[PDB]
């Protein structure tokens, strides 16, 4: 007898200024008989940070929040609505209820922004001396400001393609210009680094005409 | 009003870890605090909830037996204590306040991740990626546990600024990268330096970044 709180879609994208729906079902009605309102919260979450309250009493505005966002419906089913989405509006939606206890959350909805294709701007950077002192070498690779978020890394020394040597994560969407990067790393021992020449990064990424390549001479 | 927490921690499987969260102004009145936990990468979870003036606290099924929810008046702060930690409580935990006869959740602490693991606590070595537009940045590396927070010249420089998930090495420790880019013609002028914070290892480090 918990309430269960059910969203679809699960994950959204549209183009800036494109309408945005989140629809949220409770499995038990949250509207008290007694005041005739629904006790039903929605949420803005970005990464890093904690949920912000948008909505309550499932149409009430919190104080502050743009007039872009609505709440509404009664009883078990729910729509939280961005008119016109911003790209300072990607982020995970929860619904909540608080009619009664436990209280309880839908799974989320992400919500992204669909834009034009836009190649990287690719940097590479060598090993600090200061790192070096450790005996591990840490070469980097940088994808900056890219959509959409597929992408791939090749690293080469001499030539020499590598393999199972790197590591690479991904920020979530910008909140300004809708892009993503990329920080990719490879690590070599020094007694590697220091026996080869060309240290090379090969970025493939749909808005570029072919792969881009940046390198440099150890030393 | 502002909701802040304690700092994040490891903490070995089968111990009990306590989390606090401070009130500012003075007081939470006439309010409730709750616990939401949120595992990495997944949804939020109540925990529970405690209403100071009525003295009571609920917990969700879940947690009963292993979790506790005080607060105290006197102090602004409310505590939550969970025992008997496995991998599966490794989660950012917040607290939030409401109000007991409603539960609109709508201010709220920065999170504590609590990370459940044998592995001991390590600062991390902060490594400068040197550089009409330039890249330059820190790389922040061998730390454990997460997280790591990065800022800018204190704060200042926000605009391109990318600081990236971290990834588990190996080793078992982590490593995360922190870059910005900027005008060429800035590099002779300004200083860039990447302010870097490890609570958990009570380490701070400021790294000028040269060209």
């Amino acid at each position: 007898m918990d309430i269960v709180m059910t969203q679809s879609p699960d994950s959204l994208a549209v183009s800036l200024g494109e309408r945005a729906t989140i629809n949220c079902k409770s499995s038990q009605s949250v509207l008290y008989s007694s005041n005739n309102k629904n006790y039903l919260a929605w949420y803005q979450q970005k990464p890093g940070q904690p949920p912000k309250l948008l909505i309550y009493w499932a149409s009430t505005r919190e104080s502050g929040v743009p007039d872009r966002f609505s709440g509404s419906g009664s009883g078990t089913d729910f729509t939280l609505t961005i008119s016109s989405l911003q790209a300072e509006d990607v982020a995970v939606y929860y619904c909540q209820q608080y009619y009664s206890t436990p209280l309880t959350f839908g799974q989320g909805t992400k919500v992204e922004i669909k834009r034009t294709v836009a190649a990287p701007s690719v940097f590479i950077f060598p090993p600090s001396d200061e790192q070096l002192k450790s005996g591990t070498a840490s070469v980097v690779c940088l994808l900056n400001n890219f959509y959409p978020r597929e992408a791939k890394v090749q690293w080469k020394v001499d030539n020499a393609l590598q393999s199972g040597n790197s590591q690479e994560s991904v920020t979530e969407q910008d909140s300004k210009d809708s892009t993503y990067s990329l920080s990719s790393t490879l690590t070599l021992s020094k007694a590697d680094y220091e026996k080869h020449k060309v240290y090379a990064c090969e970025v493939t990424h749909q808005g570029l005409s072919s792969p881009v390549t940046k390198s440099f001479n150890r030393g | 009003v502002q909701l802040v927490q304690s700092g994040a921690e490891v903490k070995k499987p089968g111990s009990s870890v306590k989390v606090s969260c401070k009130a500012s102004g003075g007081t939470f009145s006439s309010y409730a605090i709750s616990w939401v936990r949120q595992a990495p990468g997944q949804g939020l979870e109540w925990m529970g909830g405690i209403i100071p003036i009525f003295g009571t606290a609920n917990y969700a099924q879940k947690f009963q037996g292993r979790v506790t929810i005080t607060a105290d008046e006197s102090t602004s702060t409310a505590y939550m204590e969970l025992s008997s930690l496995r991998s599966e409580d490794t989660a950012v935990y917040y607290c939030a306040r409401y109000d007991g006869i409603y539960g609109e959740l709508d201010f709220w602490g920065q999170g504590t991740l609590v990370t459940v693991s044998s592995a001991s606590t390590k600062g991390p070595s902060v490594f400068p990626l040197a550089p009409g537009t330039a890249a330059l940045g820190c790389l922040v590396k061998d730390y454990f546990p997460e997280p790591v927070t990065v800022s800018w010249n204190s704060g200042a420089l926000t605009s391109g600024v990318h600081t990236f998930p971290a990834v588990l090495q190996s080793s078992g420790l982590y490593s995360l990268s922190s870059v910005v880019t900027v005008p060429s013609s800035s590099l002779g002028t300004q200083t860039y330096i990447c302010n870097v914070n490890h609570k958990p290892s009570n380490t701070k480090v400021d790294k000028k970044v040269e060209p």
